[PDB]
């Protein structure tokens, strides 16, 4: 599945995570900005929110 | 080197344009030039330098990198957010300026305009497609400069009293470009005794800035604060928080206690990204609207606070223009706010209503959340979720827009200066965000620069016609300090706002309609209560 790729100071860009659950990466109080997205599900923080998916393409959005 | 109409020599060296195209003809273009040494390494946190001068022949026919900073990823492929995104490279190597002319060159002094951009002090780029200064040159005869400054922890992290880390560089970035367009701008065919500088958002803060710290008052002679002044609940942090703020980022990258030579050093050693990814973790309370690392007032480029400084300078001979759009806080809701998306109407509950004015007025007391409760409720239909959205929205835009840029037009007019006042109202008709946001913060730099005049961008001739009349006032203030006509009794006229009848006008499609009172009982709320509730 395709997915969005980016650092905390990258542009979203779409990636083949081929068959991996995707995440996004946020801060979980306001101001709750994305902090990041891409391949895999890196454990959650209670300061940094994950969201994990797995399908469809462009899930981690 | 053929054009020399290209060619121009600065006290650094020479350089070479481009010929670019506008709409209606050709444009000469200096991108890239370097205005100061590259802020890296043992420079990082440090004040400007001059850039060391050059031989031969700069190119100088391509923007620059941008500066290091946050890349606001909150909606992939989305234009709203994306079109603010940095367009070319970030590096801390980023201070270069660039310069609009009209091709050919000028035979007199033209006036010249300064463009700095906003993105709350943790974003920005001079580069951006929205800041394109082509058409103000081909269509205004424009001398126009914009350039880069330090965002974020490179141009604002503060240790105030130290030498290693003094604070308001990223301001400083800002003057050495005016010191530039000073000292070199003759060469280009702009007018150096008639200089105006004009921002939007953290971009007005910083003009404000300007005219605030002394230093920089000699450097023009006009100003524009477009939604954005110095005064306000986010432009500035006092130099308590600043510190507080510096040293716990520091705690948070590993540097490491800490005395300030040796928490600076080693913050030094940090890598750009690194810094970048734990700034938005040391704001002190939930909020939106709120930036960790901004101007800090230190007493030096500051020398009192905002608040302090504009209710005792001389404003005399100051020419101001300052304004909002229609919904100036649409959007900061949709970052952090219950109940608030761009996808949906954000039609929300009084629960989330109250929860939410707690995140968009943060140092609010929880007396002072109360007051706010009470004054931005409907108390015929007090649960109506449309009116709550809509109150919600408010709430932000007069706490960090509307009420300071109303202060500041008071005070300065109260204080000798010649302010003219505005309120955007025109909705982009290619918009991408929800309908329900209005016309939201940053909409009206489009149309003022002059964008729907390109054919290839898709807008209504209506559009085209009211961005001419835009760039106009914009320029007629710039060269004469009023917004009006050098003959042509136009009909429809612009009266200075005045602490008596506080006029102001309305820009959109239909002709100019004169008002009064900028949101006034509102305000009064926001700068004459609120604030010994506070104390
Ligand atoms: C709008 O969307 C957000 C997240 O997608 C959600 O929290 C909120 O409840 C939605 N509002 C509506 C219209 O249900």
């Amino acid at each position: 599945t395709m997915c969005y790729s980016h650092t905390t100071t990258s542009r979203a860009i779409l990636t083949n995570c081929g068959e991996n659950s995707c995440y996004r990466k946020s801060r979980r109080h306001p101001p709750k900005m994305v902090l990041g997205r891409g391949c895999g599900c890196p454990p959650g923080d209670d300061n940094l929110e994950v969201k994990c998916c797995t399908s469809p393409d462009k899930c981690n959005y | 080197r053929e054009d020399p109409q290209l060619l121009v020599r600065v006290r650094g060296g020479q350089l070479r344009g481009i010929r670019l195209k506008a709409p209606g003809g050709p444009v000469s273009a200096f991108l890239g030039i370097p205005f100061a040494e590259p802020p890296v390494g043992s420079r990082r946190f440090m004040p400007p330098e001059p850039k060391r001068p050059w031989s031969g022949v700069l190119d100088a026919t391509t923007f620059q990198n941008v500066c290091y900073q946050y890349v606001d990823t909150l909606y992939p492929g989305f234009e709203g957010t994306e079109m603010w995104n940095p367009n070319r490279e970030l590096s801390e190597d980023c201070l270069y300026l660039n310069v609009w002319t009209p091709y050919p060159r000028p035979a007199s002094p033209t006036p010249v305009l300064i463009w700095i951009y906003g993105g709350g002090f943790y974003s920005g780029a001079a580069s951006l497609d929205v800041y394109d200064g082509r058409f103000l040159a081909q269509v205004e005869g424009a001398v126009l400069v914009s350039m880069n400054y330090r965002v974020g922890t490179f141009g604002f992290l503060a240790l105030p009293g130290s030498r290693e880390a003094p604070g308001n560089v990223g301001l400083l970035d800002q003057r050495l470009a005016l010191q530039w367009v000073q000292e070199n701008i003759a060469a280009f065919g702009g007018d150096p005794m008639s200089v105006t500088l004009f921002g939007e958002s953290a971009g007005a803060a910083s003009v404000g800035m300007h005219i605030l710290s002394l230093p920089s008052r000699s450097l023009f002679h006009r100003a524009v604060l477009q939604s954005g002044t110095p005064n306000g609940p986010w432009a500035t942090v006092s130099a308590g928080e600043a510190r507080r703020r510096a040293t716990l980022l520091a705690r948070l990258v590993g540097c490491p206690g800490g005395n300030d030579t040796e928490l600076i050093a080693c913050l030094r050693t940090r890598p750009a990204q690194d810094l970048v990814d734990h700034e938005w973790h040391v704001l002190p309370q939930e909020s939106i609207f709120r930036f960790s690392f901004v101007p800090v007032v230190d007493g030096d480029f500051l020398s009192d606070t905002p608040e302090a400084l504009i209710n005792t300078g001389d404003f005399q001979d100051l020419q101001v223009l300052v304004g909002v759009v229609k919904d100036e806080g649409s959007y900061f809701l949709v970052y952090g706010v219950p109940g608030f998306s761009k996808d949906n109407e954000s039609l929300i509950s009084r629960a989330q209503f109250l929860a939410g004015v707690r995140i968009g007025v943060p140092q609010a007391s929880d007396l002072a959340a109360e007051a706010v409760v009470l004054h931005y409720t409907d108390w015929l239909h007090p649960e109506d979720p449309t009116h709550l959205r809509d109150a919600m929205s408010a709430v932000v835009g007069d706490h960090n827009v509307v009420c300071p840029v109303a202060q500041l037009a008071g005070r300065l007019a109260a204080q000798g200066a010649r302010v003219y006042a505005y309120i955007f109202e025109h909705r982009a008709s290619t918009l991408t965000w929800p309908l329900w946001m209005g016309v939201p913060h940053g909409y009206e730099i489009e149309f003022i620069f002059g964008l729907p005049l390109d054919p290839s961008l898709n807008y209504t001739t209506e559009e085209r016609i009211f961005a001419q009349r835009l760039m106009k006032y914009w320029t007629n203030f710039a060269r004469t300090g009023d917004p009006n006509d050098p003959r042509d009794s136009k009909s429809p006229q612009w009266p200075p706002y005045t602490t008596a009848a506080q006029q102001y006008v309305s820009l959109n499609l239909k002709p100019l309609e004169v008002r009064r009172g900028l949101r006034a009982q509102t305000c009064a709320f926001w700068n004459r209560f609120l604030p010994k509730l506070l104390s």
